[PDB]
RNA sequence: GGCCCGGAUAGCUCAGUCGGUAGAGCAUCAGACUUUUAAUCUGAGGGUCCAGGGUUCAAGUCCCUGUUCGGGCGCCA
RNA sequence: GGCCCGGAUAGCUCAGUCGGUAGAGCAUCAGACUUUUAAUCUGAGGGUCCAGGGUUCAAGUCCCUGUUCGGGCGCCA
């Protein structure tokens, strides 16, 4: 509802994210600032802040002569009447921000030649330098798919947050399914399951290594009512399930963890061996022919699959390898291409065509095998 | 059925898909005594469904057959009665997502249209959201009420017969999410503010034109909504197949076959863009 | 200047194109019609007809209440007051056609409940299918290279337009070059070459088979003047020539075509011989790798070269060799994309995004071998 | 040199491209004296480029080289100064298609900007054809004017200082083509009309927002302007690589690697909406 | 008796239960060849989607009817 | 003496003459393991591009200066 303290939350500055946990005293960084969180609290999300020396203040929310051409706009170097070591002294002396920005354009011969169109872009380049707004939101698969995109597409293997809502949608990721995930994205994508199935159902989490990764997962801050229904288990042991094969204060604490993640193995290891999934997410830094040949045996007839991949030519061989299994239909290889736009009077255009860099996913639904 | 959980049998009243081959499928409503016909034979519902399980292969004539799959929004958009222009899943899974709906989300919906996105929000939404839906169109209107009682939905939705544009979606301060598909979309914002929670929500409108974009934006910014983003996204889809290029002839006496995902079209259409927004308190 | 008999030309009508010679007294068809050439002459390129039993007629080049909403727009299916039967009468009368458009509009119960929008739309969609009209134009590259790719675009492995356009300008196609071509396109991309080479220079064209096909570049209507510097060469002697292992009345006039071409092909293995070539272009069904491997030689350093393919994967090979047989530099492997726009008031928007059936392209410069 | 016929050897005057490795190069004039230095070496030009051949790989100081490659419009381009954005091989290729370009073509330009597109102009309508282009910035025209005498081409060029939307292209009714690239070319239309021969010709405008196309596209029918098309083409550029994904550990005890074509850039951005006409009698 | 499905683009005729309709064959023409009122091989030219109407937003993966080819159910809607 | 080139993003430090700057290493943390004021292996977390100014259309593959790291020429611009 409204912010609070060890609410996990996201930082936005333009179009630039950064997700953190709220602590009482405790030094963060977002573009090159450095804040104390301990102000913004009960204050509604959407909430504007503003920084000082190392503390943030609430700002309210919200807050003409001009030529025609630049046919004698000359490039001189001296249009601004202020040196670069006036500017820091601006700056040091602590000024607004709004005042230095005035100042500039006050400062500025060719100011009043310049078209209203470039008057208003060379004061939104300034306001972005001076009058930096910090807004506080709240997690949303939104919001963090956009912000691990942009900060870090490594760690997600490059899948764009519009080829992440295809897999939402293909996958019908819903309440009361029985999902299975495999997934080496930060628990991003488990996260988004876990939003769209609002603690409903179940989801069987396969993990490689010695546990499953879920630092994305943790930035959506859901209640622990989530985790009754989260499962866990080890992608090592996958082939025994399937053949039927499978089995001083502190050295305590270890015990105690391990044979309760012993135990939760087998609850999961139990639900999958019903091979009764309604459906299965794969993205990871694996080849997926493999995962895929292995883990749809554990999903139900008439339900669908996604497979991602941040390259074309695996899901090319996967489509063959399951049309050679069969067992399934309606196999779809696609792509999604995503644009941006500006949409201002007189200044409208597309910005961006985000394009081979978010990824490729392979779908259908399931089947019943001949027999 | 159901369009909202997954059951393992088909019983008299499911909109059941057949799959045909290639991509090509059929709705059918599972009657009994009731007989549908296909290029694979006839298929008599009463032995040949019901009583199946989904997923099946079903023999139907002279040794034809289909598979018979589980209803969902996104094979329902496909093979509903289109009464209007629809939305397709792709163009949804990112409204969806962008709108940030999850199970309890209240949403308000205009045009209703054919349902395609109704039937995806309310598999969202489910099973503790609700769907507030406006169409001005009487007959439009009464279908898409008579499809949600067919597909057992009518829990989560209550359409309108009215115009959203002056009337509004008929509920004030409940919603967390508006979706607007509409011609006039900017004379809708206010209702739209009105529609949303006081502490907030998320509003998008589907638009084919530039010139709807940009009244819209306008009309969103006058009206206090923020972080406004236009978006739009383009489907492509590939066939695999196996090609080779045949070696030139020098008078010689290398060019081994490979995999390739081509595209079905040379040409991706436009459907709309899509501007999001964001209501907050201030 | 003027349309003339003997001309080649391009019929126009809404978008599409079909390229024909004019002769007195020859019957042609031109979406689903039937014509007579023999009337347009004299007349200006951007002239426009229109057809009646079997001729064509010059036509002048140029020649309000309504609803909000549909809402109360019923399809009943009877809103159009005449017959199926009806409309065949009119057109059997050999009525004008505007007439019919005037009269399907009087007889719409719901034309003027219509948007004002959706009533230009209406119209729009009658006098396309009632006012056909002809335009007559002159053949260019863009004209043929659209044509083509709309109506054969099998016959040119799938080369878009645009795609054929950056060929050109990468391989700094000009007057004065002399150009080394191997191109299974009908003779588009030599036609397209020799529209930018202007009858200055020399272009060598190596053919798979008995010959080289020029049906398009027939579409062209080249003067004679611009044969002179054209030359052909037979492909399956190429490997010969890099290692200089090369050598009633009709039955003569056989002979006659015969030695004469073999005169030309000696020519030609010369010019190529002295493997100072300003450029090479490679456009065809045959893979390309060999092609490029084996051609480049021909080539002078410092000079550009531009390998077109339909897919993209055997130019990723071309692109790999290419780098172990070194002599080249500044590669690039590279697509357009183009998108077209419907341009009107208040109904504009993005129409088509011809992507990925276009082609793909791999260029670079030669460079001198290392000794 | 020169920029409208090859050469093989190069001489003073010359402007030569060097090529530093990746994509990376730089333009030079070859001056008697002169030195460059490049993250390879220093280049002397009296003994390391003149009278060498373009294509050469040349030794510059402590063993380090770089490539010498002759001049084109196109590696002009992207070596250029800038005093403008200018217009990339991409756009300049389907302008110069669609114009019908080729050698004898007179054609009409604003602004002449950087020369980019004034350059590919003269290489393509040489050597029979010229160049009118008009910029009504007098340093901007006269080192344009600079330019095309440093490159041997001032015979296929006239540059007038001018405004173009009100005094036109300093020439009637001789062109076969007009480009325009300013802000308000629909102030142009009339004189873009009076500058095309009277039997007819092209025309072409590129602008980045919508509403200038918009209104370009008013202007043109209204002056009698045909053949109306709007369009934008994109560049995609692939790097070449070999990648390898390792297989799953699933317990057991194919995933073979692959060449891929992988883009350069996640986003391919917008350069401007290209709108094209016709001129005819009538 | 009727009902339900699926198809119509090249001069003619076809095109697959893998989400296969710009893919072909016949015929025609040309080269080569020999067997010459001609054969054979190779290749080339030929494509905008059956007509009409109604509807969707100002984007059709929309609907109805007629013509014609085909498949299926059964005297039932 | 000066001049010319090329680099600055993660807490720190790097990144290739193939048109290789969202790619890493160090360190830190966690699992596993044994050798435990800890080691080892595996993995994870950490990215929006050095500051300031000026300019291009209403799209930068634009320019200048300052800081600092590096390369080169030579007392010449
Ligand atoms: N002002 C208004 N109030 C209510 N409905 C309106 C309206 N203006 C247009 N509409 C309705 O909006 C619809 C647009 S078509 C909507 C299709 C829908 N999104 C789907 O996917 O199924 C039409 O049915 C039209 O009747
Ligand atoms: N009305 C007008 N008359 C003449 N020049 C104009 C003009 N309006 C704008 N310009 C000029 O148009 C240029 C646009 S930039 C042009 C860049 C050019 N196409 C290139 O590729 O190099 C600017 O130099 C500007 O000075
Ligand atoms: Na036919
Ligand atoms: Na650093």
């Amino acid at each position: 509802h409204r912010i609070r303290d060890g609410d996990f939350v996201v930082l936005k500055r333009e179009d630039v994210f950064k997700a953190v946990q709220v602590q009482r005293r405790k030094k963060v960084t977002f573009e090159k600032q450095w804040f104390y969180l301990d102000n913004v609290i009960g204050h509604s999300y959407g909430t504007a802040f503003e920084v000082t020396s190392g503390g943030s203040l609430q700002p309210k929310k919200k807050r003409k002569e001009a030529g025609t051409d630049n046919r004698n706009i000359v490039d001189d170097g001296k249009s601004q009447k202020l040196t670069q070591d006036d500017i820091k002294a601006l700056k040091d002396k602590g000024i607004k921000g709004e005042e230095i920005v005035q100042q500039l354009i006050e400062n500025s011969t060719t100011f009043r030649d310049k078209t209203e169109f470039a008057q208003d872009k060379y004061i939104k380049k300034k306001k972005k330098k001076y009058e930096a707004i910090i807004t506080v939101v709240k997690p949303s698969t939104r919001i963090l798919s956009i912000m691990y995109y942009a900060r870090e597409p490594g760690k997600i293997n490059h899948m764009r947050y519009d080829t992440l809502a295809q897999m939402l949608t293909l996958g019908n990721i819903r309440a009361g399914n029985k999902m299975i995930v495999m997934e080496t994205c930060a628990g991003l994508v488990l996260g988004a399951m876990m939003e769209r199935m609002g603690g409903f159902g179940s989801i069987i989490q396969l993990y490689p290594g010695g546990g499953p990764v879920r630092a994305a997962t943790a930035c959506f801050g859901f209640p622990k009512s989530f985790l009754s229904g989260l499962y866990e288990f080890p992608l090592n042991k996958v082939d025994s399930l399937l053949h039927g094969t499978f089995s001083k204060d502190y050295i305590q604490e270890k015990q105690r963890r391990q044979e309760e993640q012993r135990k939760r193995h087998l609850e999961a290891a139990a639900l999958l061996s019903e091979r009764n999934a309604d459906g299965l997410i794969v993205a990871s830094r694996f080849h997926p022919t493999p995962l895929l040949l292995s883990l749809l045996d554990f999903v139900a007839p008439s339900r669908p699959f996604v497979v991602y991949c941040q390259y074309k030519e695996p899901l090319l061989e996967c489509y063959t390898k399951l049309r050679e299994r069969g067992g399934v239909i309606n196999l779809r290889l696609s792509e999604t291409w995503l644009r941006n736009y500006q949409v201002l009077p007189d200044r409208s255009h597309p910005k961006l065509l985000m394009s081979g860099g978010g990824g490729y996913l392979l779908s259908g639904f399931t089947v019943a095998m001949d027999n | 059925m159901s369009f909202v959980a997954y059951e393992e049998l088909i019983k008299e009243g499911d909109t059941a898909i057949l799959s045909l081959g290639h991509g090509a499928m059929v709705a059918v409503r599972v009657q009994r005594g009731a007989q549908t016909q296909t290029r694979h034979g006839v298929l008599r519902h009463s032995v040949d469904l019901i009583g199946r399980p989904f997923g099946s292969k079903v023999t139907c004539g002279r040794g034809g057959w289909v598979y018979v799959l589980h209803p969902t929004p996104e094979l329902w958009t496909l093979n509903l009665p289109h009464r209007t222009q629809i939305l397709y899943s792709t163009d949804i899974a990112l409204i969806t997502m962008m709108l940030e709906l999850r199970p309890g989300s209240v949403v308000c919906e205009s045009g209703t249209g054919s349902g395609s996105v109704s039937h995806a929000i309310i598999r969202t939404i489910a099973p503790t959201g609700h769907l507030h839906t406006v169409e001005f169109h009487q007959q439009r209107a009464e279908k898409a009420r008579e499809e949600f009682q067919e597909h057992r939905v009518g829990r989560w939705v209550t359409v309108r017969t009215q115009d959203v544009c002056r009337s509004g979606f008929g509920v004030s301060h409940v919603a967390d999410a508006v979706f607007l598909d509409i011609p006039s979309p900017w004379e809708a914002v206010g209702h739209a503010w009105d529609a949303l929670k006081v502490e907030g929500g998320r509003f998008c409108s589907f638009s084919p034109c530039i010139e709807q974009v940009q009244r819209t934006c306008q009309a969103l910014a006058a009206r206090g909504f923020s972080e406004l983003s236009t978006l739009e996204v383009l489907p492509q889809v590939y066939n695999v197949r196996t090609v080779s290029l045949p070696p030139p002839d020098l008078g010689t006496g290398d060019t081994s076959p490979f995999r390739s995902g081509t595209p079905m079209k040379e040409a991706v259409g436009h459907t709309g863009y899509l501007t999001f927004a964001t209501k907050t308190p201030g």
